[PDB]
């Protein structure tokens, strides 16, 4: 179960990489900025 | 009530898309209140669908169906298709015979019999089962013999002695010789009447083989059979066809019987 | 099992379904509902009113087939309810009332379509929460950026979707109604012109397989058409399941060329390279540098070998001379929409973005516009 161990942590790393990159776009302030844009 | 078992050689999209071959097949089916079609080579049930469209153009409930998944130990696979008139009979229950473990190499049938319990208010027998078998030619003796166990199985599940077993058994000529009949319990047991005899010709070719059979067990079903009604239907003779066009339909005749 | 959020990517051709947190969808099956044309049973079964996905495809002969997602948009809600019922109960083996459910929508999905989607999830399926994400936006997220322009090409529709700071720019979204099944049909036509016949159902479904396996995008089309006869490597052989062996030559790259030259199938529309350029030129001049440098390709119809290198060429030709251009073609891009949905729904930040049953019960279907954008 070694290819799986590598794949699980690879995806876990993508999610933590998305917490950094994406979450600042999903803050109530940013969504209000985005909501005003349209 | 008229019942038939008809092996239609390579019954698929090509044969049903042919307006001539479709005409003759539909005319044959229309003779019967119940008909078993064997050798259905129909990956996506398109031929079966096109046949039902044809049969149900005017009244959408002329024919209802009981059809199987593609059956076979190898890539070569056939379905069993029951077509019946729902105004003449009803289907109370159906099941595929459990012929044992395929992966073990112990399964008794290449194409496991489809089994249908019928309600027939118009005949002496009110409830009876039909067991379908298109046997593997080179395993005919073992498979016809195994239908004895299928009968016992029908008895266990439905408490029903009134069972019709029919289809291309390959039950003559090279595949079942005179001496091998004593190994087949379905023939050696007095429980079973063989309505299609050894002398019958069920081949559209120039061969003389009683390949296709109808076999009946139970007092009521046996007493419902119209004496002498069990025979092959020579569609070449009846439709004044050439031998070439006859073979283009099928290399087997239907075997039919009338109940009352 | 009983808590984890669901991700359902609803495509014209294929439904992609699984659990938020997984790196791949559990279930991928055709977006098809089939109903029996006649009364009958399969041996050992009761009467079925509908089949969905693989079984509907494999039994299509005795059924009337429905494709309720046309060019990315759901157009039949009775059929779509049975696709969703199949997704939850048959494919994922979950109770929808136990699981928050993220659905995906086409870019510029009409508001009525959006609302009916939200209504069904809450009223028909009793989901505790739900969200609706633009498919192109999830793809960009899965590529690990919040700014860029996505080319999403599937079975039914192709879209250019420019995205800035995590949100689509709707006024710059382009829609080309040329995609997978148009390419399959064109290949079937030109292979027929070569002198082959696809008549029986068994022989008509394989043309898609040939397309997915042997087709590619020529870097220079004009050049490869002249080299066609000359080349020793172009012609390839494909074995049918029955035994027949057919030969495919210039048809390999002529098929997907349709993406760049829609005229091939009688469309007066502009090619995917032109729509990509036109999409960027509809955006603010201030961000185009970042768009040009982040072309992310998505969906099964971007899988053709060479399409990445061909986009590079055709856009460099159209763009300003010194513009830094980069085409990203993720190996996972036939499931990038779903995977992006799995990541979004796994974020702690996203847990207050869900439309809850409470919120839907107070606001009604029109809530979807407030919460999902
Ligand atoms: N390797 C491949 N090469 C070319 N085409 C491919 C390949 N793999 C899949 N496809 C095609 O991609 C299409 C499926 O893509 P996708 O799953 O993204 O579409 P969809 O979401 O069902 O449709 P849409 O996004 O248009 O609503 C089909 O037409 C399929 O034949
Ligand atoms: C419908 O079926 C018949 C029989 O299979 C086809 O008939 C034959 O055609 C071939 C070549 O055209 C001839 O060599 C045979 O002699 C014909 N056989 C018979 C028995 O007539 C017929 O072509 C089919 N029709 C269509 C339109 O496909
Ligand atoms: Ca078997
Ligand atoms: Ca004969
Ligand atoms: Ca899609």
């Amino acid at each position: 179960w070694e290819q799986l161990a590598r794949d699980r942590s690879r995806f876990a790393r993508r999610i933590t990489q998305a917490q950094e990159e994406l979450s600042p776009c999903l803050t109530p302030a940013a969504r209000a900025r985005a909501w005003a844009r349209l | 009530l008229k019942i038939a078992a008809f092996n239609i050689r390579t019954f698929g999209e090509t044969k049903m898309s042919n307006a001539t071959l479709a005409s003759y097949i539909v005319r044959i089916v229309r003779r019967y209140d119940i008909v078993l079609i064997q050798e259905v080579r129909d990956s996506h049930l398109v031929a079966v669908g096109k046949l039902l469209d044809y049969l149900n153009q005017d009244d959408p409930n002329t024919y209802h169906y009981v059809v199987s998944e593609p059956l076979g130990r190898n890539s070569y696979k056939e379905r069993y298709l029951f077509l019946f008139r729902p105004n003449k009979v009803s289907v109370l229950d159906t099941y595929q015979y459990d012929d044992g473990c395929e992966s073990c190499g112990n399964d008794s049938f290449s194409r496991e019999p489809a089994v249908v319990k019928f309600s027939s208010h118009s005949t002496k027998v009110k409830e009876f089962a039909i067991v379908a078998l298109h046997s593997a030619p080179s395993d005919a003796v073992a498979e016809i013999n195994s239908l004895y166990d299928v009968y016992l199985d029908v008895q266990q599940k439905w408490h029903l002695n009134d069972v019709m077993l029919m289809g291309d058994f390959n039950a003559d000529c090279s595949y079942v010789t005179s001496s091998q009949w004593s190994s087949i319990r379905l023939r050696t047991s007095s429980t079973f009447q063989w309505l299609i005899p050894d002398s019958a010709d069920t081949t559209a070719t120039s061969t003389n083989c009683a390949y296709d059979r109808i076999v009946v067990a139970g007092s009521l079903l046996q007493s419902s059979v119209v004496p002498g009604s069990a025979a092959p239907f020579d569609f070449q003779a009846a439709y004044g066809l050439s031998n070439e066009m006859a073979l283009a339909i099928s290399d087997h005749y239907p075997v039919e019987v009338t109940l009352t | 099992d009983e808590t984890t959020a669901l991700v359902c990517d609803n495509g014209s051709g294929l439904v992609k379904a699984g659990f938020a947190g997984d790196d791949a969808p559990r279930a991928v099956f055709p977006s098809i509902v089939g109903r029996p044309r006649h009364q009958g049973v399969m041996v050992g079964m009761g009467q079925k009113d509908s089949y969905v996905g693989d079984e509907a495809q494999s039994k299509r002969g005795i059924l009337t087939l429905k494709y309720p997602i046309e060019h990315g948009i759901i157009t039949n809600w009775d059929d779509m309810e049975k696709i969703w019922h199949h997704t939850f109960y048959n494919e994922l083996r979950v109770a929808p009332e136990e699981h928050p459910t993220l659905l995906t929508e086409a870019p510029l999905n009409p508001k009525a379509n959006r609302e009916k989607m939200t209504q069904i999830m809450f009223e028909t399926f009793n989901v505790p929460a739900m969200y609706v994400a633009i498919q192109a936006v999830l793809s960009l997220y899965a590529s690990g950026r919040t700014t860029g322009i996505v080319l999403d090409s599937g079975d039914g529709v192709t879209h250019n979707v420019p995205i800035y700071e995590g949100y689509a720019l709707p006024h710059a979204i382009m829609r080309l109604d040329l995609a997978g099944r148009d390419l399959t049909d064109y290949l079937m036509k030109i292979l027929t012109e070569r002198g082959y016949s696809f008549v029986t159902t068994a022989e008509r479904e394989i043309v898609r397989d040939i397309k997915e396996k042997l087709c590619y995008v020529a870097l220079d089309f004009e050049n490869e058409m002249a080299t066609a006869a000359s080349s020793s490597s172009l012609e390839k052989s494909y074995e049918l399941p029955d035994g027949q062996v057919i030969t495919i030559g210039n048809e390999r790259f002529r098929c997907p060329e349709t993406l760049f030259q829609p005229s091939f199938i009688g469309m007066e529309s502009a090619g995917i390279h032109e729509t990509t350029y036109n999409s960027i030129m509809k955006c603010d001049i201030d961000i185009r540098k970042d768009l040009y440098a982040n072309n992310v390709m998505s969906g099964g119809t971007t899988m053709y070998p060479g399409i990445a290198d061909r986009m590079q060429k055709e856009i460099t030709a159209l763009a300003p001379s010194t513009m830094k251009i980069k085409i990203i073609a993720p190996p996972e891009r036939k499931y990038s929409v779903w995977i992006g949905g799995s990541i979004l729904a796994s974020l702690s930040t996203f847990q207050q973005m869900w439309i809850t049953k409470q919120e839907y019960d107070e606001a009604g279907p029109s809530i979807v516009h407030r919460k999902c954008f």
